[PDB]
């Protein structure tokens, strides 16, 4: 049975930077997408990076382009989020999401 | 999303199917996918057969990853075993962007590429539990809902209407798809689009089975049927009463078993009855019908074929059904709705109705087994 559990969120100015986790068991995490995904409450489900299960082919949105990167360790069954340049408006619930299951996410917040 | 851009995206017919153009991989190359309700994986050609123009070719893709395993699926009737991949697809009628999914590619089939199909792959669109080699191969809608930013749903029309196409919106309703209003059924289980079906009734009369032999096996929306499918016991009560009420004096044994035409010079439709499917409201006091027309079962091929099968297992609700209503697939409330299809009409006359509300007082609570 599958555990999806993220963790690295916290509370930075704009400008700062954080490396999100989730660490994954109960299926074969080196042959599965990965996804990483954000909600904000008042607003809109946001798609925010794909990896490919060896890691070589990933996407991004628009909006994190060139300030995110997706990342993932397969051998210790961990996907990670590398976040720089943070602003207000990437303050957001942040989860991992794959064959239709998700994680409790993991809470950014950006603010002077 | 762009759903208006998603009208008329299909091709086909129930004969042989209702595709998608998909595109797969860098640079892209383009198939015909069957959209199938009644399966979850996205599956191509990935070799030359028979009855294909063209295949998936994976070393033509930069893009594409292989995941070192293959995937054996079998059917009642056939089967195939493919290479098991990730690439990009995109879906030019509907979207403008690319995402990363899942995709089997086939290299062996027996009775999968059938005689007369424009189609060169299947597009699985049932829930995670049917994914195989299991279910943690993450379905392509699944794949679609997160990275497109959709919601939970899509919907069908097929615009066939007994013999025009059709649109699959991904992510929700098209309100220039339908008539009047929505009605919703739950989906009682997650597998299959599994619905609970309460009656069943020709030309105003009841068939007064038990309600659970409707469902004993399961009842089922499946795009990727063609005939409604009934039971054998429940395939009997509606030959029975499609001949007792009938204007037509005699049918042969073999034209409920679609061995033998039925065959007229210069309209059989006027000459046979309704045919309703009563189901469950999400209030469980209340049913509603939807009722075809003999052009939705009596088939052209003028010689005319019976579209209704029995089944060795399932109620299936499958294309020629389907061909009366536009049908909403909609995940995220866990229900099946139906609307009249306004396409569905033939010679001026619509060809399937709906209707509600009616009391399910005089059935029981649960009529799954
Ligand atoms: C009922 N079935 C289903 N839903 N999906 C499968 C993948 C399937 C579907 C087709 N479907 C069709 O060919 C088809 C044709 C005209 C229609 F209106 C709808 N579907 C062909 C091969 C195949 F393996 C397996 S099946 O057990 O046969
Ligand atoms: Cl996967
Ligand atoms: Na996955
Ligand atoms: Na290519």
């Amino acid at each position: 049975q599958v555990q999806l559990q993220e963790s690295g969120g916290g509370l930075v100015q704009p400008g700062g930077s954080l490396r999100l986790s989730c660490a994954a068991s109960g299926f074969t995490f080196s042959s599965a997408i990965m996804t990483w995904v954000r909600q904000a409450p008042g607003k809109g489900r946001e798609w925010v990076s794909t990896i490919g299960s060896d890691g070589s082919i990933t996407t991004y949105a628009d909006s994190v382009k060139g300030r995110f990167t997706i990342s993932r360790d397969n051998a210790r069954n961990t996907l990670y989020l590398q976040m720089n340049s943070l602003k207000p408006e990437d303050t957001a619930v942040y989860y991992c999401t794959s064959a239709g299951r998700r994680g409790p996410g993991t809470q950014v917040t950006v603010s002077s | 999303a762009n759903f208006l851009a998603m009208v008329d995206n299909l091709q086909g017919d129930s004969g042989r199917g209702y595709y998608l153009e998909m595109l797969i991989g860098t640079p892209p190359q383009k198939l015909q996918i069957l959209v199938d309700t009644g399966s979850s994986n996205f599956a191509v050609a990935g070799t030359p057969h028979s009855y294909i123009d063209t295949y998936f070719d994976t070393e033509r893709s930069s893009t594409y990853r292989s995941k070192g395993f293959d995937v054996t699926v079998k059917y009642t009737q056939g089967s195939w075993t493919g290479f098991v991949g990730e690439d990009l697809v995109t879906i030019p009628k509907g979207f403008n962007t690319s995402f990363l999914v899942n995709i089997a590619t086939i290299f062996e089939s027996e009775n999968f590429f059938l005689p007369g199909i424009k189609w060169n792959g299947i597009l699985g669109l049932a829930y995670a539990t049917l994914a195989k080699p299991s279910s943690s191969l993450e379905t392509f809608f699944d794949s679609l809902v997160t990275q497109a930013n959709i919601p939970n749903v899509f919907s069908m029309q097929m615009c066939g209407a007994g013999l025009n196409g059709g649109s699959l919106v991904l992510g929700g309703i098209e309100p220039s798809l339908y008539k009047g209003d929505i009605w919703y059924t739950p989906i009682k289980e997650e597998w299959y689009y599994q619905i609970e079906i309460l009656k069943l009734e020709i030309g105003g009369q009841s068939l007064n089975l038990d309600c659970r032999e409707y469902n004993a096996d399961k009842a089922i929306v499946d795009s990727g049927t063609t005939l409604l499918r009934l039971p054998q016991k429940v395939f009997d009560a509606v030959v029975e009463a499609v001949a007792r009420a009938s204007l037509i004096p005699e049918f042969s044994d073999g034209f409920w078993t679609g061995s033998q035409l039925a065959c007229w010079t210069n309209t059989p439709w006027s000459y046979f009855p309704k045919i309703s499917i009563y189901l469950r409201d999400e209030n469980s006091s209340r049913s509603f019908r939807i009722t075809i027309l003999p052009q939705l079962y009596i088939q052209p091929m003028e010689c005319y074929r019976f579209g209704i099968s029995p089944s060795t297992n399932a109620l299936v609700i499958g294309a020629t059904v389907m061909e009366g209503f536009y049908v909403i697939f909609d995940r995220a409330q866990k229900r099946v709705g139906f609307a009249a299809s306004p396409c569905a009409e033939i010679a001026g006359a619509a060809v399937s109705e709906i209707s509600g509300p009616f009391s399910t007082e005089d059935v029981a609570s649960n009529c799954v087994p």
